[PDB]
């Protein structure tokens, strides 16, 4: 009766859901955007933009 | 007026990094094919170093 899940869960803090960003996939999207910001930051790659 | 400077440098860098199988063709396969062809000629090869 156990069910392996590939992502992480935390159960319901409250029954009135409202927005937070302190979770795993918004964390992941934030790091991917941080890389792409760093990539556009480094000028040796593109001199054209 | 510096936009043409930037677009020039970007066009240069991207034109440097276009993909083309032609140089490795010339560097690996074309002399092999050319050597396979070279005896099957009415006009046999005649070179000056």
């Amino acid at each position: 009766e156990v069910l392996l899940l590939p992502i992480d869960h935390q159960p319901a803090n409250v029954t009135t859901p409202t927005l937070d960003f302190t979770n795993e996939l918004t964390n992941w999207r934030a790091r991917v955007c941080e890389l792409m910001k760093n990539l556009v930051d480094n000028q040796r790659y593109q001199p054209g933009w | 007026t510096q936009s043409l400077v930037s677009s020039m440098r970007g066009t240069l860098g991207k034109l440097k990094l276009i993909k083309s199988m032609t140089p490795m063709y010339l560097q690996q396969l074309a002399p092999v094919e050319l050597a396979v062809i070279a005896p099957m000629l009415p006009f046999p090869p005649f070179q000056v170093p």
